[PDB]
């Protein structure tokens, strides 16, 4: 119901566009399923260098706008924003959502956010604080199939970064059928997990079963130290 | 983290497998390995870091090094997560 | 057509839009502008100037795609100038990627000119004249389908798009009839031939005998010759 | 040069017309009027200033004023220049 071209950061961001307001003003944003807030900088950000440096919201351009007011903050895995809640259309691939709110930030970790190529954050995971950009797919019936889907290439010059589907699945980029397994704990897309092998050497910690959640907003893997530094130690790792 | 590897020993490094839902889900070093640069200034990184966090029970984040060889789907309405072989 | 730019209107004066330069893409705002034929973007480098310190600047050593020229350029506008040096990398226009796309990262930039814009710099889709253009090497690629671009610009106003910029190719839902086609008769500008300017029904008979014009996206207003202006002007009451 | 006019009496202003390929394109007061500022305080700016440039003959430069009613077509192909109502 849409398709949303990525682009690959060096293999350790992906990001696409979309559009806020009426007419659409564009963003370049991590569609992160480890998060549940959608932001963008805000046009009214006074002295935060990162909001200066990436495109602006202003409410005052846009047709659909509607004020909110609300404080809202997050505190990301490092960072944090900071700004208030709006309200607008949002247009993804083909797609407009109507009435997502979302935090215009009129603060943000320069640290963090300064030296990045998107402008902000759309959260695919469980609803917390708002709600999210899917949530709001899925009650105005726009899209066919209760399904988001990633593809994620290599860093690639001439290539394509990757592509996020809304609403189903793009078989040109897998092969064979997806293995499913339930959701075990909804706050991130969270499940259970076996043992975790190097070559066919079990490395315990995990065999009597993990958690884990697919976070595309992550670049690396992140786990258990008892397993890591297995690894770590095979490889020749630092 | 940030622990590297020598780039020119990628090629006898073992496949590190997750199980889930009863099968095995294999990452070649190419593939866990992050390579930072072109050609002669290439860094290597493991894309293993440590982290001890619980949420029910031991957890793991698998992020962009998992999600580039697996192809994935949320499936909300089930409420399930879907891999498959990326292409 | 191939690649649609919709582009922001700012107080009627000026016209500008999204590209991206560098693997991955570096966003710049710039006016597309066919009265000109340079492409330029502030540098990371930028010497003394508080132009490009409130702006958008290019960094090389963050792209992969990136190939040194260095070369020296430098812009003298209609107002002021910009000067730098050449580089190269790839240019992305909405889904377009123009590859190999020399432009001058601009190290000094005539803060009155520049410094108080909305726009970080300037593509040029005027004839080539030292470096070769973005639509030249759009075509050269085979990335559009027809050897054409075309320009809707609409009046300033909330709720409406403030333009659009297609590249290989049209858009009928922006005009109505038929275009009325002029041949280019110095290949500089997109210059072509022009007759009478009237006055309501009356003649300003300076451009009678025939007159010369261009169309040009960057330039905000009219310009034309004192003798026939003099008379517009008079005619508004304008003072 | 930023010459202004009364906002009042665009309606008593004349078309001026550009010929072009043989033909009639015209302006209207609103079209070639710059407004700047807004509702109240709005000052209106004459869209037509004075240049003096040869090059094969007098030169004038057809900016956002005539772009702006005509949606104009440029033609590398062919090496042509169109023009025809904006909508
Ligand atoms: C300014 O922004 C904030 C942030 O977006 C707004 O606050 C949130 O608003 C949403 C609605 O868009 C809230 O979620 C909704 O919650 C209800 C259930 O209520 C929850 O809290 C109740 C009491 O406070 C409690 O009774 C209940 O059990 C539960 O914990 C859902 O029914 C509703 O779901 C339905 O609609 C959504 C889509 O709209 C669908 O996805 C669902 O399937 C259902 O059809 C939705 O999930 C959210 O909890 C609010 N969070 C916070 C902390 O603000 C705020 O909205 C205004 O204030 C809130 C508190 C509500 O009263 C709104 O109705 C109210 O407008 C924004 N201000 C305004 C006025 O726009
Ligand atoms: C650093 O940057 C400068 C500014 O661009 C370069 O100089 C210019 O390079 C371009 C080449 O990209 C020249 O244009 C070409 O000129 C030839 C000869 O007339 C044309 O045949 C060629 O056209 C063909 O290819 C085009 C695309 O490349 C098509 O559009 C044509 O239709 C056709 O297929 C194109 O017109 C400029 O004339 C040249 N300008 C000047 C005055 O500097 C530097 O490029 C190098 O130096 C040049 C002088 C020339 O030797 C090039 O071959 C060199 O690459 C550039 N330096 C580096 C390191 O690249
Ligand atoms: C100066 O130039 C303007 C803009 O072209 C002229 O006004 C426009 O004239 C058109 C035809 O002469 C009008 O078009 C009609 O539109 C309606 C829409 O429902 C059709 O049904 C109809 O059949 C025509 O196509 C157009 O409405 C009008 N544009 C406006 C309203 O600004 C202007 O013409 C003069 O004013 C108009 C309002 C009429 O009174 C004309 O008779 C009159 O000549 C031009 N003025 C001069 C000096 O010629
Ligand atoms: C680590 O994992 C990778 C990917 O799972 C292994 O490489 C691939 O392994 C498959 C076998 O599962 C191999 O397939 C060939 O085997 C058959 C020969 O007629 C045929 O059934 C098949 O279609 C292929 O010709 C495939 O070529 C290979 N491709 C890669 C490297 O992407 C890897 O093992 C490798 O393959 C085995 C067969 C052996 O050649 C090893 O030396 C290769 O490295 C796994 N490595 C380890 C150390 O287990």
């Amino acid at each position: 119901s849409a398709v949303v071209a990525l682009t690959n950061d060096r293999d350790t961001s992906y990001f696409g566009e979309i559009g806020i307001g009426t007419p659409p003003q564009k963003f370049t944003v991590i569609f992160d399923t480890g998060s549940s807030v959608l932001w963008v900088p805000s046009s009214k950000c006074i002295n935060s260098k990162a909001c200066r440096a990436h495109s602006m919201y202003e409410s005052s351009d846009s047709s659909t706008y509607k004020e909110n007011g609300t404080f809202g903050a997050i505190i990301y895995g490092t960072g944090s924003i900071t700004g208030f809640f709006s309200q607008d259309s949002v247009t993804i691939g083909d797609l407009v959502v109507k009435e997502q709110d979302f935090i215009e930030a009129t603060d943000e970790a320069d640290n963090v956010f300064l030296h990045r190529l998107f402008d902000g954050i759309l959260g695919l995971s469980f609803q917390t604080i708002s709600v999210p950009v899917w949530y709001n797919m899925l009650n105005q019936g726009l899209v066919k199939e209760r399904r988001f889907s990633f593809w994620l290439n290599r860093n690639v010059d001439e290539e394509e970064g990757g592509e996020l589907v809304f609403g189903g699945l793009d078989p040109n980029h897998f092969r064979g059928d997806h293995t499913y397994v339930p959701v075990t704990y909804q706050y991130y897309w969270q499940f259970g997990i076996g043992d975790v092998l190097i070559g066919d050497k079990s490395t315990g910690f995990c065999a009597p079963g993990c958690q884990a959640f697919a976070d595309s907003g992550t670049s690396l893997l992140s786990g258990p130290t008892a397993i890591v530094t297995q690894i770590n130690h095979a490889i020749g790792a630092n | 983290e940030e622990l590297q590897v020598d780039c020119n020993t990628l090629s006898s490094m073992p496949n590190v497998s997750f199980t889930i839902g009863g099968k095995k889900f294999g990452l070649t070093p190419e593939q866990y390995i992050l390579k930072v640069g072109k050609g002669e200034a290439t860094q290597c990184i493991s894309g293993f870091t440590a982290m001890d966090a619980t949420l029910l029970g031991p957890l793991w984040i698998l992020g962009d090094v998992f999600m580039r060889p697996y192809h994935t789907v949320f499936d909300y309405g089930n409420l399930l997560v879907g891999f498959a072989e990326a292409a």
